């Protein structure tokens, strides 16, 4: 019915999960893909540049 | 133990001369039980029986 | 009642090592618990390498 208006990934249309329509509230509610003076300059540039990228469950 | 339902004899090889060297008792496998009741004991008991029935054959 | 034992130890087994690698596994191991006084070892990345 619907289906013409969708992204299609071939001869299929990518309609995704209707399970997903919106609770949260303040407990049980939680969501994924959570967070996370010079003396040696060494592995601090390391340690600031790793502040860039998670690829905890990265997804795709 | 038990002349009724023993342990295999597993043989040992040697790749060599191609003939079969000495054989053991498997000693690397055996399961201990020495902390179960009669139950678990008699059911251990059967599934080395049935064991001993597939070498046979 | 039942005047036998139920766990059975071994001279070969290493629980205390077993336990270190579960926890880092099932889970994430920098965080620190006081509980268990869950704190793991570690150096410097830049004493230990120059």
């Amino acid at each position: 019915n619907f289906a013409s208006l969708a992204p299609r990934h071939g001869s299929r249309p990518f309609m995704g999960n209707w399970q997903d329509i919106g609770t949260s509230n303040m407990s049980g509610g939680a969501f994924s893909w959570g967070s996370l003076w010079n003396s040696s300059t060494g592995q601090m540039l390391r340690d600031k540049l790793k502040e860039q990228n998670f690829q905890q469950k990265v997804v795709d | 133990m038990s002349k009724e339902i023993p342990t295999p004899y597993m043989w040992s090889y040697q790749p060599q001369m191609g003939l079969a060297a000495g054989a053991a008792q498997d000693y690397s496998t055996r399961i201990n039980y020495m902390s179960a009741g009669p139950h678990m004991i008699s059911r251990v008991n059967g599934i080395r029986a049935h064991r001993n029935r597939i070498l046979l054959e | 009642a039942s005047q036998l034992n139920a766990v059975v130890d071994l001279q070969d087994r290493n629980t205390e090592l077993s336990y270190q690698l579960l926890l880092d596994s099932i889970g994430d191991r920098t965080r620190y618990f006081s509980m268990w006084n869950q704190a793991v070892d570690s150096y410097d990345p830049d004493v230990r390498i120059i």
